[PDB]
C-alpha cells in the first residue's frame, strides 16, 4: 500500500547492505526465480540439474557454430554439437571439484514434503556433497544432450537483419 | 468515508512467503537412475577425465587425410 | 594408414594441464 | 610476533606523546621507576591490524614497527571478507 | 528483522557494513550513551541520529567501531562501549574486562617489552638455528 | 578455516589467497621455515639439487632428440 512496501532497507535492519530497491525485491521479479534454487530448495538439487544443464545446454551453438573459428559451417557435424559438447564437459567437473568445497556426508531423502519447510538456517551451506553430485550429474545430462535439439533442430532461421 | 475503502480486499495480506505457485513439472523419476553413472557418483570423475577427455582429443586430434592447419 | 602423430600436444599442452588444475586444486583441498 | 614491532623507548610516558592505534595498545603498566612511570611496549596484541601509527608519534628511539608479523590472521587485515 | 524489533542507532539503507562474514564467523558491535537528539557521521559512509535505547549499533569489524571516538569523542560523552558477539556466546570480553580508558593503572596483563635482550646492540643477528631445546618461543 | 600447506604454519591457516602465492615462493627458503634443522637444511638442499643435474639431462636429451629423424643433419 505505502510509498514502497512499509518502506525498508533490507528485510529489516539497515546495517547489512542489499539496499532493497527494485531490481532486488519487487514481487515482479523475485517470483520469476523460485521454482529454482532461489529462495528455497524445491526438490533436492537432483532434477533442477537438467533444466539447468539443458537450458544452458542448447545455448552455446550459434556462439560456436555461427561464430565458430572458421565460421558458417558446411560440415554436417556443426550447426550444433561439433566440439562444444566440450564446454559442458570442461565445466561438468569444473563443478564436481567445487563440490569438494562441499563434503558434509549424508543421506536423508527429504525432497518429499513434511511440515512447511524453511530449511530454516537454509542460508549458509546446508547442502552437503551428496546433493552437489546429483546436480552436477543433472548437469552433464543437460549439457551434453541439451547440445543436440540445438544441433538436431534442422535450422529455419531467420534473420535478418 | 468512501475513500476510506477498507483496503479493497486486504489480501491477507502478504499472500505469503506463502504460496504463489505449486511446484516442479511432474517430469522426474523419468530420469530416476536414468542417466545414472553421475547417479552412481559413489567414487567417480576420475574415469570421466580419462575417458571423456581421451575421446574429445584422441580422435578429435588425428584425422585420416588432413584438411590441414 | 597415413599421416597421424598428433597426440603429444593435447595430452601435454591440453590434458596434462586438465589433470593438475584439477588435481592440484589439492592446494584448496583433496 | 605474531605481532612484533618494537616501538619501546625509555619514557613510556604517554602525555602529549602517543595514543593513536585501533585497540591494540592498553598499556600504562607502571614499571617500578621510569619517570612518568608507565612503561613497556604493548598489552595483549592478538586483536588488531598493522599500523606504525604506533610510533609516528611518541618515541621508539631506534626503530618504530610497521608490518612485521607475517603469521597474519584476518581479523588481522580488514579482509577476511 | 521485525517480529522482534529492538533498535536504537537510526540509519535507513546502505551498502556499507555487515555482510556474509559476520555470521559464518565473528561479529563485533558498539554501544553508547548520549544527551539530546543528535546527527552523526558514521563508519561505512552514510549518516543518521540518536536519542537512546541501548544505543547499540552492530559493526562488521572492531577497527570500524571505535572510530566512534576518533570523532565520537569530539562530540561529548564518557561512555562508549563495544563488545564481541559470536554466533554463540563468549570468551573475548572486548571492552568489558577491567577499568577502562587505555592510559590508567589497575593491573599489567600482558605486553612485557624486551624479548630476551633489549634494544641494545642487536648487531648480533639471528642466533641459534631454531632447535627444540633453547628458550626462543616467545 | 582448516589447516593446509605442509611446511609453514603462519602461512598455513591464512584465510586469504596469500595462502597460495606465498606458498609458491617460500618453498625453496629451507634455512628457517618450520620443517628445518642444520642437519635437515643442508641435506634438504642436497637431495634438492640432485633433483638438480637431474633436470639438466631431460633438457639436453630432448635437445638431441628433436634432431635425428628430421631437423636436417
Ligand atoms: C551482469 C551484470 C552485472 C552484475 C553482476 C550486476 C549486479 C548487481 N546489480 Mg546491476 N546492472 C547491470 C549489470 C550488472 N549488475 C546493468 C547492465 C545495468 C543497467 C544499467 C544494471 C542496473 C542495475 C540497477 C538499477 C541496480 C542494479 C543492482 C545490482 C545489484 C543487485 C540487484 C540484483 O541482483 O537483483 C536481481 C536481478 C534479477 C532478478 C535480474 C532479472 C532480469 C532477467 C530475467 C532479464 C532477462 C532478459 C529478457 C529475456 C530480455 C532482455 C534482453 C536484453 C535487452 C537484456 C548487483 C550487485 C541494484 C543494486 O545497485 O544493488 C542493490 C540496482 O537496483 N543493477
Ligand atoms: C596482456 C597481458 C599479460 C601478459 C602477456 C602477461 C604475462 C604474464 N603474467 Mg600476467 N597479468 C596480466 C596481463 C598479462 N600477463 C593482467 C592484466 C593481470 C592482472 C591485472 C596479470 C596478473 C598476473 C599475476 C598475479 C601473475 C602474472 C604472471 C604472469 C607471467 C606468468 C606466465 C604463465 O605462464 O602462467 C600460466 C598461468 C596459468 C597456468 C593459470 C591459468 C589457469 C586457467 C587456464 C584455468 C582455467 C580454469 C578452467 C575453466 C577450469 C577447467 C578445469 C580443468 C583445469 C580440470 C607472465 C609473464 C605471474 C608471474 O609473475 O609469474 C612469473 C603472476 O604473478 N600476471
Ligand atoms: C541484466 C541485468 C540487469 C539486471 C540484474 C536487471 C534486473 C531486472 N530488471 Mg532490468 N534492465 C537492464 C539490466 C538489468 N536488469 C538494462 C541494461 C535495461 C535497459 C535499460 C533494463 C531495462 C529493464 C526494464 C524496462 C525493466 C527491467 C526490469 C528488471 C527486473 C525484472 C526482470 C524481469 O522482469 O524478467 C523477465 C524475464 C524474461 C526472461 C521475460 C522474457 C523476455 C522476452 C524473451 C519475451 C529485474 C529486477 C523490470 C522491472 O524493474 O520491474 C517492472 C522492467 O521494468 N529492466
Ligand atoms: C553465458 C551466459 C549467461 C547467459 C546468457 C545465461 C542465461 C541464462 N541463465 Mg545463467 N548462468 C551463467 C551465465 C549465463 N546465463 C553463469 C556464469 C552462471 C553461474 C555463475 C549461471 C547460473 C544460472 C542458474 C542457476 C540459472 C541460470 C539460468 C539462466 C537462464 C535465464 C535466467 C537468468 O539468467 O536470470 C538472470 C538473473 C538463461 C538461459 C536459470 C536456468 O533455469 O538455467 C540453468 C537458472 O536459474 N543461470
Ligand atoms: C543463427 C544461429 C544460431 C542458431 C541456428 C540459433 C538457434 C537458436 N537459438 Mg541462438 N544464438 C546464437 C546463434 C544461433 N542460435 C548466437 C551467436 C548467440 C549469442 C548469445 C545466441 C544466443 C541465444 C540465446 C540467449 C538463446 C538462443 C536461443 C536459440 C533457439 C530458440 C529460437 C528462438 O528464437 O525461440 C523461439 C521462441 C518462441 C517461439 C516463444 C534457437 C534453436 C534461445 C532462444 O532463442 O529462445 C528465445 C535463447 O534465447 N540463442
Ligand atoms: C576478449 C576477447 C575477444 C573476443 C570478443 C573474441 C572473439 C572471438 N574470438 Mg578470440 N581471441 C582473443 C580475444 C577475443 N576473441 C584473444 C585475446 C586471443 C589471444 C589470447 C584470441 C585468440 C583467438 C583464436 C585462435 C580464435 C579466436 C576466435 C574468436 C571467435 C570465436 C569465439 C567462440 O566461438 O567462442 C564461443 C563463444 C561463446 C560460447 C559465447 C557465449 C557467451 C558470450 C555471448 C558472452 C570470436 C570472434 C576464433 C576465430 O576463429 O575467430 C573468427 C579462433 O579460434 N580468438
Ligand atoms: C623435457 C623435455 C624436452 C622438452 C623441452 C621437450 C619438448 C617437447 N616435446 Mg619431447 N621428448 C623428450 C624431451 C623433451 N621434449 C624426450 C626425452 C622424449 C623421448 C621420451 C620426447 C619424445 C617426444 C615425442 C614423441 C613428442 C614430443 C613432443 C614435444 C613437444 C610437445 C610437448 C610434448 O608433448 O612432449 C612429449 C614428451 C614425452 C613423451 C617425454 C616424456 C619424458 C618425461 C620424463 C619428460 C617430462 C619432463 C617435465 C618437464 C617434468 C615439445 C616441443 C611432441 C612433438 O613432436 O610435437 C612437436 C611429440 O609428441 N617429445
Ligand atoms: C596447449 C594447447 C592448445 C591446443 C592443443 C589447442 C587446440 C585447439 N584449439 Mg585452442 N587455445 C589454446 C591452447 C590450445 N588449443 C589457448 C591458450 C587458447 C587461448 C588463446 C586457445 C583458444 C582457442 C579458440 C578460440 C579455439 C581454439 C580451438 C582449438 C581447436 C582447433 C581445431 C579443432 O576444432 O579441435 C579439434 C577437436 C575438438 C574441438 C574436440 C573434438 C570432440 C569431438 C570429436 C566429439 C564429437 C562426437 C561425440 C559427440 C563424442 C584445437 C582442439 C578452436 C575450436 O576448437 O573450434 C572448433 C577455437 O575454438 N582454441
Ligand atoms: C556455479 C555454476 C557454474 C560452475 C562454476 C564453477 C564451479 C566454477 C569452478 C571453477 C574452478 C573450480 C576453477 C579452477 C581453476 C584452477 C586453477 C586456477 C588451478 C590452478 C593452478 C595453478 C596454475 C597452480 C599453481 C601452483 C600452485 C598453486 C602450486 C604451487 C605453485 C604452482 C605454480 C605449482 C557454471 C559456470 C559452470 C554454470 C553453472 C553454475
Ligand atoms: C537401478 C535400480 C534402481 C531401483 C532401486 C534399487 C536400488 C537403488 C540404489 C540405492 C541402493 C540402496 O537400495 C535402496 O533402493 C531403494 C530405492 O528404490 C531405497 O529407497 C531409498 O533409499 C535412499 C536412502 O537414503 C533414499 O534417499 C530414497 O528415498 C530411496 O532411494 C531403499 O533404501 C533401498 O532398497
Ligand atoms: S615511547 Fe611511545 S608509547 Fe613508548 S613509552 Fe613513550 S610514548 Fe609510550
Ligand atoms: S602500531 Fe600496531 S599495534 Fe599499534 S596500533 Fe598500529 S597496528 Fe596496532
Amino acid at each position: 500500500k505505502p510509498t514502497y512496501q512499509v518502506i525498508q532497507p533490507l528485510n529489516g535492519d539497515p546495517f547489512i547492505g542489499g539496499l532493497e530497491t527494485p531490481v532486488t525485491s519487487s514481487p515482479l521479479i523475485a517470483w520469476y526465480l523460485s521454482n529454482l534454487p532461489a529462495y528455497r530448495t524445491a526438490v533436492n538439487p537432483l532434477l533442477r540439474g537438467v533444466e539447468v544443464g539443458l537450458a544452458h545446454g542448447f545455448l552455446l551453438v550459434g556462439p560456436f557454430v555461427k561464430a565458430g573459428p572458421l565460421r558458417n559451417t558446411e560440415y554436417a557435424g556443426a550447426a550444433g554439437s561439433l566440439a562444444a559438447a566440450g564446454l559442458v564437459v570442461i565445466l561438468s567437473m569444473c563443478l564436481t571439484m567445487y563440490g569438494i568445497a562441499s563434503f558434509k556426508e549424508g543421506e536423508p531423502s527429504i525432497a518429499p514434503a513434511l511440515t512447511l519447510t524453511g530449511r530454516k538456517k537454509q542460508p549458509d551451506q546446508l547442502q552437503s556433497a551428496d546433493g552437489w553430485a546429483k546436480f552436477t550429474g543433472g548437469f552433464f545430462f543437460g549439457g551434453v544432450s541439451g547440445v543436440t535439439w540445438a544441433c538436431f533442430l534442422m535450422y529455419v532461421l531467420d534473420l535478418p537483419y | 468515508d468512501l475513500e476510506d475503502i477498507a483496503n479493497t480486499t486486504g489480501q491477507w495480506d502478504v499472500y505469503g512467503s506463502d504460496a504463489p505457485s505449486p511446484y516442479n513439472s511432474l517430469q522426474s523419476k523419468f530420469f530416476e537412475t536414468f542417466a545414472a553413472p553421475f547417479t552412481k557418483r559413489g567414487l567417480l570423475l576420475k574415469f570421466l577425465i580419462l575417458g571423456g577427455g581421451s575421446l574429445l582429443t584422441y580422435v578429435s586430434a588425428n584425422a585420416p587425410q588432413d584438411v590441414l592447419p | 594408414m597415413i599421416n597421424l602423430p598428433s597426440l603429444f600436444v593435447p595430452l601435454v599442452g591440453l590434458l596434462f594441464p586438465a589433470v593438475a588444475m584439477a588435481s592440484l586444486f589439492l592446494h584448496v583441498e583433496k | 610476533m605474531s605481532h612484533s614491532v618494537k616501538i619501546y623507548d625509555t619514557c613510556i610516558g604517554c602525555t602529549q606523546c602517543v595514543r593513536a592505534c585501533p585497540t591494540d595498545v592498553l598499556e600504562m603498566i607502571p614499571w617500578g621507576g621510569c619517570k612518568a612511570k608507565q612503561i613497556a611496549s604493548a598489552p595483549r596484541t592478538e586483536d588488531c591490524v598493522g599500523c606504525k601509527r604506533c610510533e609516528s608519534a611518541c618515541p621508539t628511539d631506534f626503530l618504530s614497527v610497521r608490518v612485521y608479523l607475517w603469521h597474519e590472521t584476518t581479523r588481522s587485515m580488514g579482509l577476511a571478507y | 528483522e521485525l517480529d522482534p524489533n529492538t533498535p536504537s542507532p537510526i540509519f535507513a539503507g546502505s551498502t556499507g557494513g555487515l555482510l556474509r562474514k559476520a555470521q559464518v564467523e565473528e561479529f563485533y558491535v558498539i554501544t553508547w550513551e548520549s544527551p539530546k537528539e543528535q546527527i552523526f557521521e558514521m563508519p561505512t559512509g552514510g549518516a543518521a541520529i540518536m536519542r537512546e535505547g541501548p544505543n547499540l549499533l552492530k559493526l562488521a569489524r572492531k577497527e570500524q567501531c571505535l572510530a566512534l571516538g576518533t570523532r565520537l569523542r569530539s562530540k561529548y560523552k564518557i561512555k562508549y562501549q563495544f563488545y564481541r558477539v559470536f554466533p554463540s556466546g563468549e570468551v573475548q570480553y572486548l571492552h568489558p574486562k577491567d577499568g577502562v580508558y587505555p592510559e590508567k593503572v589497575n593491573p599489567g596483563r600482558q605486553g612485557v617489552g624486551l624479548n630476551m635482550r633489549s634494544i641494545g646492540k642487536n648487531v648480533s643477528p639471528i642466533e641459534v638455528k631454531f632447535t627444540g631445546k633453547q628458550p626462543y618461543d616467545l | 578455516a582448516l589447516r593446509i600447506p605442509r611446511f609453514s604454519q603462519g602461512i598455513a591457516q591464512d584465510p586469504t589467497t596469500r595462502r597460495i602465492w606465498f606458498g609458491i615462493a617460500t618453498a625453496h627458503d629451507f634455512e628457517s621455515h618450520d620443517d628445518i634443522t642444520e642437519g635437515r637444511l643442508y641435506q634438504n638442499i642436497f637431495a634438492s639439487h640432485f633433483g638438480q643435474l637431474a633436470i639438466i639431462f631431460l633438457w639436453t636429451s630432448g635437445n638431441l632428440f628433436h634432431v635425428a629423424w628430421q631437423g636436417n643433419f
